[PDB]
RNA sequence: UCGAAAGCUAUUUAGGUAGCGCCUCAUGUAUCACUCUGGGGGGUAGAGCACUGUUUCGGCUAGGGGGUCACUUACCAAACCGAUGCAAACUCCGAAUACCCAGAAGUGCCGAGCAUGGGAGACACACGGCGGGUGCUAACGUCCGUCGUGAAAAGGGAAACAACCCAGACCGCCAGCUAAGGUCCCAAAGUUGUGGUUAAGUGGUAAACGAUGUGGGAAGGCUUAGACAGCUAGGAGGUUGGCUUAGAAGCAGCCACCCUUUAAAGAAAGCGUAAUAGCUCACUAGUCGAGUCGGCCUGCGCGGAAGAUGUAACG
RNA sequence: CUAAAGAGUAACGGAGGAGUACGAAGGUGCGCUCAGACCGGUCGGAAAUCGGUCGCAGAGUAUAAAGGCAAAAGCGCGCU
RNA sequence: AACGGAUAAAAGGUACUCCGGGGAUAACAGGCUGAUACCGCCCAAGAGUUCAUAUCGACGGCGGUGUUUGGCACCUCGAUGUCGGCUCAUCACAUCCUGGGGCUGAAGCCGGUCCCAAGGGUAUGGCUGUUCGCCAUUUAAAGUGGUACGCGAGCUGGGU
RNA sequence: UGCUUGACGAUCAUAGAGCGUUGGAACCACCUGAUCCCUUCCCGAACUCAGAAGUGAAACGACGCAUCGCCGAUGGUAGUGUGGGGUCUCCCCAUGUGAGAGUAGGUCAUCGUCAAGCUC
């Protein structure tokens, strides 16, 4: 479903990059990682615009195609229009079955409309936290992870260490030591 | 209560750069502490003055444990 | 009203604006966001008619951020006095706004209810501002 | 022929004067500038939070405050952890430039440099750009830095218009080429060519905000299993929902707003009764036969838009 | 600080200090390393002295700030 | 210590004043600006029995005018006469009356508010130098401003 | 021939810290004692002296490991010299330059002189 096509990219600096985004709507981008050296290269911003709409642009591997050579990489960061919003920038990293990536993977917080504290209690969801960081194989990389509420009172706070890693994924803040605050229900704002 | 006081500017700073050739007795730096440290060649003054004490050419060098800026005078 | 309570220095130099706001422009915290799209000036009466405006719309329920704060304070000269002899003492304080800043977070509420309740609030500022959902990097 | 200054320092000084700076002349003497290459220091722009201050959330937890009066926490909160912002008198960082030094080519109008001496003038500056303080990031304001112009500079343009733009007038010519700016008439030169936009005389003064003005672009929802609009017809019970109420009975006031009936009707929007109410929004059936709906990015327009002698905000 | 990363740079601009002190608080040789926290300990308690671990300059430097400070420029002692 | 220190030794008044100067520098008027002032608009919690927008409208925001109090010190110090009154005006429109309308919490009579409209009209006295204001009594109404706060080579001289 | 130990340097974290394993033939350290030299504002703790009964426990040295620390691109972004432009509190274009942060990643150093022992 990821597919996204670049163009080897050789006039760099600050006017080459101004006039890829002014006068024809490019997307300057680099990818590196992997064994290779770093590549510059080029994307449409309509193109980029749109894979970044699905929730898992960012947690899925994509297939980039540098000018018919495709290549598996991830979309590890993004530089936007602080004012406008839109893409200026991208930085693919090159997706390798052996080395281990780390990945920022979406929350999905279920059975939010059933949870103790919500009905029984009548308290608040109040997402802390969304976007764990994982440190997985390509093979493990999930799409999301859920925090399955459910059974959650007024008081309770959903720590780190209350996910569950899908197939052998590590939340990379949990290992260090930090017990992130997922979620927690709380008194209703009056 | 009130302000409009300040003192005279005391031409503080580096006198002579990297690779100028000096004199002995040669200011090459005026400074407050020792934000630059004496090298060969190079003496301290009361102020922290540093002077040249041989004839040569200015050397910066930062090294040492400390991280110090150094003031030599090499040939 | 919002006030640094207590500071290193009574007053300060007017300075000038002219950041694009790389730094406080992202939606931590919440999920919807009013971001400023201009550049300009936020009074800490403005933040605060604005706070008001936006947390009785979403009456019953809901979490809120004010992600500016007025640090800055502004003297005035009163009426019938001349240039010169001083500064003149601070009048009020102000927030330094460039474009992409996120002046304020929601979340808890529908993004339906989150747009009702941000464009209460941006009548009451002096800038334009642009509604913004939070986004995956 | 050359050609300033309106600065610094001191001054019973501030519109005076003096030394230095800047001008000129003479003598002497050998440096200087531009650029390239190389060697330097820096703490500014930017950035950042490592310090000092100042922020906002969340987690964990002293300690403070409640119930005991020995146990547990209604309620505030140190520290720490994570996320998150600010700073002329914050900095773990950190340019460009600028400045200092060395070597080197060419060019200097024949010299730039320096020294000594003769003669000064000047020490009220102004505007414009850029960096700042101050003021209201008001003033043709005020105070610094820096560059340009005026001063002390005519010519051309900006209608007129020291300080803006182009350009620096030795003299003459009824020769030619250009600069800025222009080429329908006033008034020299395209009523030139090609492709678009505007309908507002916008052009030829202004904001928040408002609007089926109009051009372009990328998407989305419904749609010949009938989309949108129009027209016709239907739009039910327990039940007058527990309760409250002079009377709430579908809508005034708290809460509930569930269930079946059916192609569908939520315990009913607004005009609104003393309650039933009259109309009627969601919904459906038929008719209709091709697009339709509202969001985004964007070009050019519209409203917002009132002043005094006369059109009078294109000369 | 303004002050625009050499120097310098104004305002009835923004903030603070000085008009001293010390024959030792100078010289030298020798030797030492603070603040704070926690734990244990008679009065003793948040905090006195003692021991241990951490701490690594967050202390000190006659005095305002800034820049410095391990060869400590901080602290003690002998001789001067 | 007024810290480059005039002498060893030094305060004031002048509306009784005088000279040399300055628009280098104030008061008036003009100018620039628009903080303030006045006028308008944006959002709309709320008031209005219910009902935001009939009429209002908090907290905030954006403008316009030049119009008050101011800021500045550009013109004038080899002189640009001041407040008020009188006489005579001229213009603007943000309209007080009269004229035409929309909405109304508009039954009628009378009103409220807004749009259009500048043709004409738009008090007399008591007090006060007053402008103003308060009061009395009228009027259809007794408008708001600009004009060197219009007008002293036209008058006045109460104020200053 | 190389290794080990010790002393002194170069360099000053890619070199450090933490954790773990290991070394006593020699070296070093802990160690024995204090009359002698010398020392404690008390104390052989430290300093000092005479030693070799004991031990590698502490320390030190070596080895391993990215937990912390430190280092850290490419690309982009910010700023910026010069020339020009706009809607001019602020930006844009041409050209030159170009961070900081962050990301990928890296690191459990490298070298020299001398002395002793051993190895070959
Ligand atoms: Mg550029
Ligand atoms: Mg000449
Ligand atoms: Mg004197
Ligand atoms: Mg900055
Ligand atoms: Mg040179
Ligand atoms: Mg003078
Ligand atoms: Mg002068
Ligand atoms: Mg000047
Ligand atoms: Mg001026
Ligand atoms: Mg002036
Ligand atoms: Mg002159
Ligand atoms: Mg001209
Ligand atoms: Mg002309
Ligand atoms: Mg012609
Ligand atoms: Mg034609
Ligand atoms: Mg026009
Ligand atoms: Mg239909
Ligand atoms: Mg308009
Ligand atoms: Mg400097
Ligand atoms: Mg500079
Ligand atoms: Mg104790
Ligand atoms: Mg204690
Ligand atoms: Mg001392
Ligand atoms: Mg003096
Ligand atoms: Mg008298
Ligand atoms: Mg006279
Ligand atoms: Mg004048
Ligand atoms: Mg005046
Ligand atoms: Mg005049
Ligand atoms: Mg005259
Ligand atoms: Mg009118
Ligand atoms: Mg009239
Ligand atoms: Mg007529
Ligand atoms: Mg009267
Ligand atoms: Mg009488
Ligand atoms: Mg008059
Ligand atoms: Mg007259
Ligand atoms: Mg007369
Ligand atoms: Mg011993
Ligand atoms: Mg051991
Ligand atoms: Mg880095
Ligand atoms: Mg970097």
């Amino acid at each position: 479903d990821f597919i996204l096509n670049a163009q080897v990219r050789s006039d760099l600096g600050k006017g080459a990059s101004r006039r890829l985004r002014r006068n024809a709507g490019l997307v300057p981008a680099v990818v590196y990682g992997g064994d290779k050296e770093p590549q510059s290269v080029t994307l449409e911003l309509r193109e980029i615009a749109k894979l970044l709409e699905n929730e898992a642009a960012f947690s899925h591997v994509i297939a980039l195609n540098v000018g018919g050579a495709k290549e598996t990489v991830l979309i590890k960061a993004l530089q936007r229009h602080p004012a406008k919003g839109f893409v200026m920038h991208a930085d693919f990293l090159r997706v390798v079955a052996d080395h281990k990536l780390t990945a920022h993977v979406p929350l999905h917080f279920i059975n939010e409309e059933v949870a103790v504290g919500v009905k029984q209690a009548g308290g608040e969801i109040s997402h802390t936290i969304s976007e764990v960081e994982v440190s997985c194989l390509p093979k493990d990389l999930p799409e999301f992870i859920e925090v399955d509420m459910a059974k959650v009172e007024l008081g309770q706070i959903v720590h780190l260490s209350d996910l569950k890693a899908p197939k052998g994924v590590e939340l990379v803040q949990l290992a260090h030591g930090n017990d992130l605050a997922v979620a927690n229900i709380h008194a209703s704002r009056v | 209560t009130r302000n409009g006081r300040d003192s005279e500017s005391k031409r503080l700073g580096v006198k002579l750069f990297g690779g100028q050739a000096v004199k002995a007795g040669n200011i090459l730096v005026r400074q407050r502490g020792t934000k630059f440290h004496a090298g060969y060649g190079v003496g301290l003054g009361k102020d922290h003055t540093l002077f040249a004490k041989v004839d040569g050419v200015v050397k910066f060098e930062t090294k040492g444990a400390f991280g110090r800026k150094y003031v030599s005078i090499v040939a | 009203m919002l006030q640094p309570k207590r500071t290193k220095f009574r007053k300060q130099m007017t300075g000038h604006n002219r950041g694009l706001a790389h730094r406080g422009s992202k939606v931590s915290f919440g999920e919807y966001a009013l971001k400023a799209t201009s550049r300009g000036r936020l009074t800490a009466r403005q933040i605060e008619s604005a706070r008001r405006a936006l947390t009785r719309h979403v009456k019953r329920g809901g979490k809120i951020w004010i992600r500016v704060f007025p640090d800055k304070p502004v003297t005035k000269k009163p009426l019938e006095v001349r240039m010169g002899k001083g500064k003149g003492g601070v009048e009020y304080w102000v927030a330094q706004i460039q474009p992409g800043k996120v002046l304020y977070e929601i979340e808890g509420v529908s993004e339906e209810l989150a747009r009702e309740a941000f464009a209460l609030a941006a009548a009451k500022l002096p800038l334009a501002t642009s509604f913004v959902k939070r986004t995956v990097m």
